[PDB]
């Protein structure tokens, strides 16, 4: 509380390049895994959710997969089979079949809990064998590309298994009977400058080498 | 800024008028006194640290020692500078001699906080950063006073000891000597004080100039009225200023950032595996924890003895500072200086000294003429076939008639056998003239 | 250090001690930790496929594993003491089990090198927990356990990989085993009477995280009933210290245990046994300054204190748990303690006359050795003599007769020149050094 | 005491540097011997370093020091030769620089690093109270002293210097004539003696 | 020889403070490269510090 300090570690630079992918009503790559990515989505229908983490996405290789269900939050990570476009079916506005894996077995993981008008954003870090998942949430403008501002993100759970990842995808939901939009961008070894309120939350960040202003606020 | 004079060769340039000026020279005399404990800062509520730094405590010896010889040396700067008086003369009831506004730099006696006006604004100018000496155990934990600089200061053993000497203790000083000065003269800094009237000590202070005793009794309202203009001009200015006293800001600013430098570099880990004595000794055995705790006793004796060698390098330009302030104070408030832009800018009267916070301030009055004429002059003047000289002074011509006058101020006397000497014949001095000189019948 | 002290003020450095009681607060935990569930589970992985599992709610009390009969040939400690297990609480807890060859034992260790470091099980070289074996002969020497023998990099510092592909030793796969392609997994061969770096072992490796977070798993200590207002010596969750509890103002987060300051000492906690933030701070405070007029002139003393106030000074100066020399010192019956601009001057008394200053104490206090028997007497400096001067505008003062002084002054010039020989003072009669 | 302050500290941190001798730094044993004596080559070098680093900064520490209090007196010295040449071979004008009242003559003796003056100066005494006036005017012109006061006798009127009781009677020379006695405050009207 | 002595003091001090970047401390060698490329990260921690 009420301090200055400096740290160093992976993090998203300040004015950065992200990427624009659209889901069409009329995408999901395999996105590198480097020392972290970030996700940042804009929704409406809560179409967007869920995440496939691996390295080979076949049944050679075990897989991860966190996703939600509309009443569950499933996430198990098992040799998958993964055909060609995970899914979400609904019919009517009521979910009714779920097309995310075909066959899956040899599984060594399972956890379960109850569960433009919205911006969500998450980060993953992957380091010592475990899965770091970061959790931020703001209601944001009826139409705009990208939120600007200025939020900083919470932990939510921290994720035991030890996989080669290096390589994510997404989960999408068409509707059988809107769109949305969805940023990616990706962590790099910088040097940060935070302070703290008098409480426990932070309020402004600096990053360093951007420019020659904020690398001289570095210094002083 | 050019001015692009000239070498005329036979022309001389004298002033027609004056004016008196009031200027500010501000010195620091003394700077805090600190003292460190080496326990609570390379230790604290840990007995295994205070036996290991039973082998280091002649270290601490040497840093006290030091620390307490900056101490002393502080106390006796402002007694050399300040304690100048033999007696303690009362504050006259009068504070007007001959003209003379003596109000605004002494006490009145209804009594609002028994020091001068000017005194008064020097102080609320520059601030202190910690107000009052007095911080007791329940001010450190009332839930009001959390995170506070001085508090966590005082919690690792650093503390800050009074000046011997109170703010009214020097502001009583400085009205002696101000109390002094005008009823006495400057006879009372060399032997017993003789009492003389103002204005004939003022004749005396511009005898001391190059000016006779008349040009006073002849101005001595228009002096009185610029000396009271100079005084509420300079207190004007000191009032719409606030980059004027600059130097005993910089003295505090820069103690009390090297004190909260000290307290944050207890947060090194020094080659150990944690800053924190209590989390080593609750996780370790005691011949690790021996090793790591020795390679942050000796971090901490080092970044102690680094602010005990900036404190006596302070101490040293300070006390450089302080014995340039008593000779100043010496030479210029006890007596009359011939020495140039040594007091003031122009020809030195007299100087008022004014206590400040951790230093002092000189009002210096000093002399300069103007309004400027050239003259067409000439070395020597012979009648007969002897050549005379001036003097004192210069020889200057009306364009019809010669006169004689001082340089410094444009009093034209007729060329007598007076003020004037012979000495050879005028064949050898260039630019001789012929003319009369007038002679007593 | 010295048994005869010169007149003069002088500061003290705080010799006396604080024998309080203790507090201990460790939290609602009951649940005895499954030593058995691990150690006796009779169904270990392979090296390859080992498996983790997760420990909560738990209290680490070990010496039941005396009350078995496990004897374990390797148990090692990195980042800790094993004769701290009993008195620390850990955050998160990981076991990872399985078995090795025997020979491989010292494998399992930070910055090694072998086919289990390098294809099977690494271990980070910033690992911090215990390492604990045991030969298993009896029970594993007839089922079948694997190892990866063949890869193509080396894994990470925590990761597995059961991959069951073609190994191609130069490109990528072979598909049809048979000539340079070859299965990555080798059989361990358990056979009875083999050796004894050949004999299976059962490999049990836990991980901790100290003192940086909500702890769920403890060692088996005793609570103690909680007290405030008073500086005590504490245990909080393994994190010891002394100083005052005091209740504080601040909320935060659920996965925030600790609070420090810029000088990163421990200011403000949480509790166990309850949900409470409390503020702590250390007793140890003020300046002390002790005034003595010589040695053999007297033995008495004066003390003042910088920051306190003389009307409720026992608060701070608390004679109960010191010696009854301090107790004089700490109140007066009579009237020789008294509040100064300094502090509060407690044995010497005060004079309303002023005088020359003898020993500064400050704020324009001083202090003298006199006969008004002899005693320590305080008083208000003295500027000087007052004058009462009048002002005439018409009368001059001349002097009539005049004096030939002399004056001394006495100034330094030069100081003693000192030369260093740099070896024959860190070195001497010795050339090793 | 200075001198004798010069003295002590220039032995007292001398005797300083060997009291910091006897201290571990860190290793088993402040004597050198005893370390070799139970140790290999490896840690004993190790041991060996900290004591060399620890009595590398404890020389430091005393060089620093030094180079301080040299700087003092550099200062202390300077002010000391400005002194002999302004106040031995002269006479001084500078209030409070040789002595208290007014500098006749001075003179230097050797000390143990040091030097003394002896300092032989003038004060003024038996002060005495006397009427004075700015100006005397016996016609329309008004007259001034050229130097000294115009003080009386009570009967008579006089000029006489200040730090000095000499009276002399007003004649024409040591007084100056400038303009008419009617715009002076305190002007009296006395008689001048004129040399006929 | 007063101008002369302070620049060669200026020069003098710079050249002495290259000079001591030689120097062991105690540790495996003075340049950081090959005790980073012969020790793992625990030991040249402290070798570096
Ligand atoms: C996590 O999974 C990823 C994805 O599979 C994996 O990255 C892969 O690593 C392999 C092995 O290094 C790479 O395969 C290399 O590819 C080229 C030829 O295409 C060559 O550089 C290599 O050939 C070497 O083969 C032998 C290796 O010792 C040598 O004998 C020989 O001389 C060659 O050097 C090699 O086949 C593959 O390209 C990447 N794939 C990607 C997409 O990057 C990663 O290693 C896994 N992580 C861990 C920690 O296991
Ligand atoms: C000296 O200067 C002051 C300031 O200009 C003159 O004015 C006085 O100021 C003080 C301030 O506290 C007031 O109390 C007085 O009432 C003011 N006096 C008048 C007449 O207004 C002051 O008059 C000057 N003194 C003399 C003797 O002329
Ligand atoms: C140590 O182990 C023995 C068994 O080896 C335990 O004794 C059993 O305790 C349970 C629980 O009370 C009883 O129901 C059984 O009858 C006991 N005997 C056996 C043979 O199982 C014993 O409790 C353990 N603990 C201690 C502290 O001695
Ligand atoms: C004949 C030697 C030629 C020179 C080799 C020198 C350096 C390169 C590596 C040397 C280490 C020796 C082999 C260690 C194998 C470990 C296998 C195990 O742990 O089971
Ligand atoms: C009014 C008068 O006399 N002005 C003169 C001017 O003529 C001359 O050029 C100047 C420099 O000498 O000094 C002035
Ligand atoms: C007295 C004197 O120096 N007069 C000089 C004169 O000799 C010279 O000829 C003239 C022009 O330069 O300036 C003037
Ligand atoms: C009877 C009993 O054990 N009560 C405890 C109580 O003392 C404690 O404050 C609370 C929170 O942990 O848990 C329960
Ligand atoms: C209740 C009490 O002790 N009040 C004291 C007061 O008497 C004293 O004047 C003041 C300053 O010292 O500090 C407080
Ligand atoms: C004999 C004589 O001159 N006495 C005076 C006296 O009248 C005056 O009151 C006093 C103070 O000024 O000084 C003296
Ligand atoms: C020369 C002079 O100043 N004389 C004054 C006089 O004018 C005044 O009347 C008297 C009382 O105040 O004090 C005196
Ligand atoms: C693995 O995937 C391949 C490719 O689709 C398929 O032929 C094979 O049957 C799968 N194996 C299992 C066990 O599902
Ligand atoms: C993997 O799954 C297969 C198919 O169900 C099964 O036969 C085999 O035993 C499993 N292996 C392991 C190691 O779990
Ligand atoms: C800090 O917390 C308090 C108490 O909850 C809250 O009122 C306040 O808004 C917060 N922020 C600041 C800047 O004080
Ligand atoms: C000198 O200056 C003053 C102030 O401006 C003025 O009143 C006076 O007349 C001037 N005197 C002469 C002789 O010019
Ligand atoms: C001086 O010159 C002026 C003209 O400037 C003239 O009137 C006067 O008579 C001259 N002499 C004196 C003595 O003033
Ligand atoms: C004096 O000198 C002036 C200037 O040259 C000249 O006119 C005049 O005749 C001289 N007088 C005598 C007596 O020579
Ligand atoms: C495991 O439990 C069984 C049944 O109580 C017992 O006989 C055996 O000794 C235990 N094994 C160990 C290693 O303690
Ligand atoms: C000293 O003076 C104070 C203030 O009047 C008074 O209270 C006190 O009794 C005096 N002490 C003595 C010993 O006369
Ligand atoms: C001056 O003082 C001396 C020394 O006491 C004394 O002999 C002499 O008479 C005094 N002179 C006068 C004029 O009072
Ligand atoms: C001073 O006045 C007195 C009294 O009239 C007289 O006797 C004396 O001669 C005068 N002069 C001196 C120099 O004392
Ligand atoms: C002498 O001066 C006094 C005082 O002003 C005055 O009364 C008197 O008339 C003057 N005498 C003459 C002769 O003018």
């Amino acid at each position: 509380s009420s301090i200055r300090v400096l740290t160093t570690g992976h993090f998203l630079p300040f004015n950065t390049n992200l990427t624009w992918y659209l889901t069409l009503k009329s995408d999901n790559p395999n996105i590198n895994f480097g020392d972290g990515v970030y996700f940042g989505l804009t929704e409406k229908s809560n179409v967007f959710r869920g995440w496939i983490f691996g390295s080979t996405l076949d049944n050679t290789t075990q897989s991860a997969v966190l996703f939600n269900n509309g009443t569950h939050i499933v996430i198990d990570v098992c040799n998958f089979n993964f055909c060609a476009d995970p899914m979400f079916a609904v019919n009517s506005g009521q979910p009714y079949k779920t097309w995310i894996y075909t066959s899956a077995a040899n599984c060594t993981y399972h956890r379960a809990h109850a569960f433009f008008k919205h911006f969500r954003e998450h980060l993953f870090k992957n380091v010592d064998g475990f899965l770091y998942v970061y959790h931020n949430y703001e209601p944001i403008d009826l139409n705009s590309g990208f939120p600007s501002g200025f939020s900083v993100l919470k932990p939510i759970l921290k994720l035991p298994f030890g996989l080669n990842i290096t390589y994510v995808k997404a989960i999408m939901t068409l509707f059988s009977s809107d769109a949305s939009a969805y940023f990616v961008g990706h962590l790099k070894p910088l040097t940060m400058l935070v302070d703290f309120d008098e409480n426990g939350t932070i309020i402004d960040a600096i990053d360093c080498s951007q420019d020659p202003l904020s690398e001289l606020k570095c210094t002083t | 800024d050019n001015q692009d004079i000239v070498y005329s060769n036979n022309t001389i340039a004298i002033p027609m008028n004056f004016s008196i000026s009031v200027t500010t020279e501000v010195l620091p005399v003394s700077m805090t006194k600190t003292s460190v404990d080496c326990n609570m800062y390379i230790c604290g509520d840990s007995t295994e640290c205070s036996n290991l730094l039973l082998q280091y405590g002649s270290f601490c010896t040497q840093l006290n020692r030091a620390l307490a010889g900056i101490a002393v040396e502080q106390d006796r700067n402002t007694r050399d500078v300040f304690a100048q008086t033999k007696a303690m003369y009362k504050t006259p009831s009068l504070k007007d001699f001959g003209g003379f506004n003596f109000s605004q730099i002494l006490p009145d006696p209804a009594k609002p906080s028994s020091r001068s006006f000017i005194e008064d604004l020097l102080y609320n100018k520059v601030t202190l950063a910690d107000p009052g000496f007095m911080k007791q155990y329940g001010d450190c934990l009332g839930g009001v006073n959390a995170r506070d600089l001085i508090c966590a200061q005082k919690f690792n053993g650093l503390t800050v000891l009074p000046p011997l000497l109170t703010d009214e203790m020097i502001a009583a000083y400085t009205a002696a000597l101000i109390s002094g000065t005008a009823t006495a003269g400057f006879t009372f800094g060399a032997g017993a004080a003789l009492q003389i009237p103002f204005a004939m000590q003022m004749a005396y202070r511009f005898n001391g100039i190059g000016v006779t005793q008349n040009v006073l009794y002849e101005n001595q309202k228009q002096i009185a009225n610029q000396f009271n203009k100079a005084i509420s001009q300079i207190q004007d200015s000191l009032s719409t200023t606030t980059t004027a006293l600059g130097k005993l800001q910089d003295v505090i600013n820069q103690n009390a950032i090297a004190l909260n430098t000290l307290v944050k570099q207890l947060s090194s880990n020094f080659g150990a595996i944690s800053s924190v004595l209590n989390d080593i000794l609750s996780r370790l055995d005691k011949v690790e924890a021996e090793v790591q705790i020795d390679r942050l006793i000796t971090g901490r004796l080092q970044s102690l003895q680094t602010y005990v060698t900036q404190q006596l390098i302070r101490a040293a330009e300070i006390r450089a500072s302080a014995n340039l302030a008593a000779t100043k104070m010496s030479e210029c408030v006890l007596g009359q200086s011939k020495r140039v832009d040594f007091c003031g800018k122009g020809y030195h009267l007299m100087s008022f000294p004014q206590a400040a916070p951790h230093g002092v301030v000189f009002l210096h009055v000093t002399y300069v003429p103007s309004q400027e004429q050239n003259f067409t002059t000439a070395p020597a003047i012979c009648h007969e076939g002897k050549a005379h000289f001036p003097r004192e002074g210069v020889f200057v011509t009306n364009g019809t008639h010669w006169f004689i006058t001082q340089r410094n101020f444009y009093s034209p006397q007729p060329i007598t056998t007076d003020n004037t000497f012979v000495s050879g014949n005028c064949d050898v001095v260039i630019g001789i003239v012929n003319n009369t000189v007038y002679d007593p019948l | 250090k010295s048994f005869t002290v010169e007149k003069g003020i002088y500061q003290t450095s705080n010799f006396r001690v604080t024998p309080t009681t203790e507090v201990v607060r460790f939290p609602n935990i009951t649940q005895l930790c499954p030593f058995n569930e691990v150690f006796n589970i009779t169904s270990f992985p392979s090296v390859y496929a080992w498996e983790r599992m997760r420990i909560t709610n738990c209290v680490a009390d070990y010496s039941v594993l005396y009350n078995s009969s496990a004897s374990f040939s390797t148990f090692q400690c990195y980042g800790v003491s094993p004769t701290k297990l009993n008195d620390l609480c850990f955050s998160s807890v990981y076991a990872d089990y399985f078995v090795v060859k025997g020979d491989d034992v010292r494998q399992i260790a930070p910055a090694q090198t072998g086919v289990i470091a390098d294809y099977n099980y690494k271990l980070p070289d910033d690992f911090t927990g215990c390492v604990i074996a045991w030969n298993t002969n009896s029970l594993d020497s007839s089922n079948e356990f694997f190892y990866r023998r063949f890869r193509h990099g080396k894994i990470k510092p925590y990761g597995r990989d059961l991959s069951n592909v073609l190994f191609n030793p130069s490109g990528g796969t072979c598909s049809a085993e048979g000539l340079n392609c070859y299965k990555p997994l080798a059989s361990y061969g358990f056979t009875q009477s083999s050796g004894i770096g050949f004999q299976p072992y059962r490999v049990v490796v836990l991980s901790f995280e100290l003192l940086n977070a909500p702890a769920t798993v403890c060692g088996p200590k005793q609570s103690t009933e909680l007290v405030k207002n008073k500086c005590v010596n504490f245990n909080f969750n393994g994190l010891t210290g002394t100083g005052v509890l005091t209740n504080s103002t601040k909320k935060f987060q659920p996965f925030q245990q600790f609070g420090r300051d810029v000088s990163d000492f421990t200011d403000s906690v949480r509790d166990p046994k309850t949900l409470e933030i409390l503020d702590i701070a250390p007793c140890s405070y003020g300046g002390v300054s002790v005034i003595t007029p010589g040695t053999n002139a007297s033995s008495s003393v004066a003390v003042l204190y910088q920051d306190v106030n003389c009307t409720d000074v026992p608060t701070m100066l608390h004679a109960d748990q010191i010696s009854h020399d301090w107790r004089v010192y700490a109140f007066r019956n009579d009237g020789n303690i008294f509040q100064t601009q300094a502090g509060c001057l407690i044995g010497a008394a005060y004079d309303n006359s002023s005088y020359e200053c003898d020993i500064p104490i400050g704020a324009g206090i001083c202090a003298k050795y006199t006969n008004v028997g002899h005693s320590i007497l305080a008083y208000t400096m003295s500027l000087g003599d007052n004058q009462d001067i009048v002002y005439s505008n018409n009368t001059i003062a001349i002097p009539m007769n005049f004096s030939i002084s002399v004056t001394t002054e006495v100034l330094p010039v030069s100081m003693t020149k000192t030369s260093v020989d740099c070896n024959m003072y860190i070195c001497g009669d010795s050339t090793e050094c």
